């Protein structure tokens, strides 16, 4: 995933 | 007749016990003679001989026979030394049970107590079954000496040695993976352990000697960028003192400090020079050494167009006034395309003070078009203070000093930012480290604790190319390597806030290789003829692919690094998209991996780490694993090293079958072959390489290296996209 | 320390  | 033991009580000599010990150690070795060893050591025996001495004597005797004609003495000596250390630490050959050991060590305060908190008694019992204490028998004499010398946990005052190799390895694993979920933790522990104990993965000294003990300091090199202000100079200097005290190598960027003569505050005071501050950074660096000598190394960087450049270049030249000399620091001159162009056209170079040419410094790294635009404009602008020099003289002076000292380094800034993992507009690379292989972004501090500064760190490791059978074994290795180093960043301590910022923000790694020469020799290739080009392209493709893959997998599991959005990787750009296009003319190996499928995955799930590979030199690490140093070719078939216990000899790996396949350093006719291989490596490496240039005066008329040839090699390097240039070896038998 | 510019000039960075 990629943080947010 | 008459030996004394450790309690200091006399027993008679039984000379067949010794014999057995030797007999055992020799098991499986070829061309070693037990008799020879017995002869040379028995003669030095005497009534009242301590037992310990008996071991030292046979070890030395065995060790003194190490040669190219009988290389297996390496292992005979080693095993005898392993044995001795076993007895020295445990009181018997057989190592205690893991749990008991840890417990005892924890009570003595040599191991971190958290180990007993993180792992249960049953868990330690399980780990114990992984350990294979017989791996200790694969070490070479030189390796054992390194182990005994700086890795194993000991009491340096008393000389007591408390552990053995296998415990080191298993506990290093345990600590790095201690936060993993219980359902995987130990599976990783075992896998890592196997990798490192069978020399597949190599680890830096700080880690090996510290991880498992109470300390938390593990970084070996730091990068500090200094601002053009007394506040920032002071901060910088403070940081250096903190970090050198923890035995760290420093890399300083002091290019922004204005030039002597430059106006301060208006017209109320005129600048004093950079020199005075460089001297102050030197004293900072040497603050914790014996006298002002031993230890603390630093490499300072500055642009080649700085106005004081001619005075900076000769800072090491011994022959000169003390006042204008900063002798104990290495320097890195920053060059870009425009500078080389002026040299080729035979024109002039204009020198400026950073302070007087707004936006020039920033453009220099981030945008070559703009740099050029402003550089030309300012050249004409008469208001700007400036000074012209012939391109040829400037370059000549730099190469001269580089040749004389061998410590005047080059950094091609443009290459560093056009072919990098970072976006130059957001986070440009503007300096390198001590050994010129690290390339990370930095921001200057305005105080030691300033929270908005950035300080880059060297988190390293390496793959042993002599230990893998096929490139597809790297997939697993990459997984362990990336995962253990990522966990280390969260395990270690950060003295200055600015260093924690970069570490947590971008989570950068620097993984490279060892045993390259041996690897080439096995494949029947050489450095200088270009026979290795396609094999090197294929090897480094695999390495970078699997590292990127492992980071991507980790990203899915634990989340991409916070500042992932400043990377080129985040915009779907890979190393294969931005490399220097001339490489296509020196290698046709095709890509064997699915880079497009990975491109997507990175774009979608990001990367855990912003940078992954870097090719650093490695003396110690290579010795433990009996391997050739990093990518460098070996100087000879036998390496010699001095110690208090005697002369240390190490024979190149598989000399017996490969002596003729090796290509030694001074066997190379020139630097072309090596420079091409270096450039091919740089196509996939995220950061930089510690490339060297070697010259042999005997091959030149009158024994003098031609200036025409030093510039030739310099341009070649640039043409194939080399980012940095380290040592310059000038052979003198 | 002898340098020839022409021999370099044709080089292609
Ligand atoms: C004050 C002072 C600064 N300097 C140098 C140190 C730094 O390189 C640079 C600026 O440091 P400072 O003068 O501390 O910083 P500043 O932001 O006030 O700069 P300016 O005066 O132009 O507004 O000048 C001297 O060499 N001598 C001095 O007496």
């Amino acid at each position: 995933y990629l943080v947010g | 007749l008459l030996v004394t033991k450790r309690d200091g009580s006399t027993e008679r000599i039984n000379l067949d016990k010794i014999h057995r010990v030797l007999d055992w150690a020799a098991e499986g070795l070829h061309n070693v003679s037990i008799s020879q060893v017995e002869l040379r050591s028995h003669i030095q025996f005497y009534d009242g001989i301590k037992t310990s001495d008996i071991h030292e004597t046979i070890i030395k005797a065995a060790a003194d026979l190490i040669s190219r004609d009988a290389p297996d003495y390496q292992y005979l000596a080693a095993r005898l030394a392993i044995f001795h250390l076993r007895k020295k630490a445990y009181g018997q050959f057989e190592p205690p049970a893991l749990y008991d050991h840890v417990v005892k060590m924890v009570e003595m305060g040599k191991y971190d107590n958290h180990l007993l908190e993180d792992y249960t008694e049953e868990e330690f019992k399980q780990m114990d079954t992984f350990i294979d204490h017989d791996r200790d028998m694969t070490f070479s004499y030189a390796a054992v000496k390194q182990l005994e010398g700086k890795y194993l946990v000991q009491n340096r005052v008393t000389g007591e040695i408390y552990e053995s190799a296998q415990f080191l390895y298993i506990l290093v694993a345990a600590c790095l993976f201690s936060n993993y979920p219980r359902e995987t933790r130990l599976q990783y522990v075992k896998r890592f352990y196997d990798a490192v104990s069978t020399f597949k993965i190599s680890l830096p000294t700080p880690i090996m000697s510290g991880v498992r003990t109470p300390t938390r300091q593990f970084s070996s090199c730091v990068l500090i960028e200094c601002g053009d202000s007394l506040d920032s100079i002071n901060a910088t200097s403070s940081a250096i003192v903190k970090y050198v005290s923890q035995r760290a190598g420093i890399g300083i960027n002091a290019g922004r400090i204005r030039a002597l003569g430059s106006p301060i505050r208006g017209g109320e005071a005129f600048h004093t020079g950079c020199i005075p501050f460089y001297k102050h950074f030197q004293t900072a660096v040497k603050s914790c050494s014996q006298g002002g000598v031993r230890g603390g190394a630093a490499t300072l960087f500055y642009p080649m167009w700085h106005l004081e450049v001619e005075s900076l270049l000769v800072l090491k030249n011994n022959r000169g006034v003390e006042g204008n000399r900063v002798r104990h620091m290495d320097y890195g001159v920053q060059i870009n395309k425009l500078m080389y162009t002026r040299l080729l056209k035979g024109e002039d170079i204009t020198l400026f003070s950073p302070s007087d040419v707004p936006g020039l410094y920033d453009a220099f790294f981030a945008d070559q078009e703009e740099f050029e635009r402003l550089y030309t404009k300012y050249e004409k602008d008469d208001s700007i203070r400036k000074q012209r020099v012939k391109a040829v003289e400037l370059f000549s002076l730099m190469m001269q000093e580089r040749a004389s000292t061998g410590r005047i380094y080059i950094q091609n800034v443009d290459h560093c930012n056009t072919h990098s993992p970072f976006d130059p507009a957001i986070a440009p690379v503007r300096q390198s480290n001590l050994c010129l292989e690290i390339a990370l972004p930095t921001k200057p501090l305005n105080d030691v604790n300033d929270e908005n500064g950035e300080i880059a760190l060297c988190t390293l490791s390496a793959f042993n190319l002599g230990a893998i059978n096929n490139l597809d074994e790297l997939e697993e290795l990459a997984i362990l390597a990336v995962r253990a180093l990522d966990a280390l960043l969260d395990y270690q301590d950060y003295p200055i806030p600015a260093a924690k910022r970069g570490a947590m923000g971008r989570r950068t790694l620097g993984i490279g290789v060892i045993n390259f020469a041996y690897y080439l020799a096995k494949h029947g290739k050489r450095y200088s003829d270009g026979s290795a080009n396609n094999l090197t392209h294929k090897t480094f493709e695999a390495i970078q692919y699997y590292l990127l893959k492992a980071s991507n997998e980790l990203a899915k599991e634990q989340g991409a690094c916070p500042w992932f959005n400043e990377t080129t990787y985040a915009k779907g750009i890979l190393p294969i998209d931005t490399y220097k296009k001339d490489l296509d003319t020196i290698a046709n190996e095709p890509l064997h991996y699915d880079w497009e499928a990975l491109r997507e995955s990175i774009k979608t799930h990001g990367l855990r780490n912003s940078t992954l590979s870097a090719l650093m030199p490695s003396e110690t690490s290579s010795q433990i694993s009996n391997a050739t140093n990093g990518i460098e070719p070996p100087r000879g078939y036998v390496s010699i090293k001095a110690s208090k216990d005697g002369i240390l000899r190490q024979v190149v790996p598989d000399y017996e079958h490969l002596h003729d396949a090796y290509e030694l350093l001074w066997e190379m006719p020139g630097n072309d072959g090596y420079l091409q291989l270096v450039g091919i490596m740089q196509k996939f490496i995220d950061q930089s390489i510690s490339a060297n240039t070697n010259y042999d005066p005997s091959r030149f008329p009158s024994g003098k290296v031609p200036m025409q040839q030093l510039l030739k090699d310099l341009l070649t390097a640039y043409k194939f996209g080399v980012k940095t240039l380290y040592y310059q070896n000038t052979r003198d038998g």
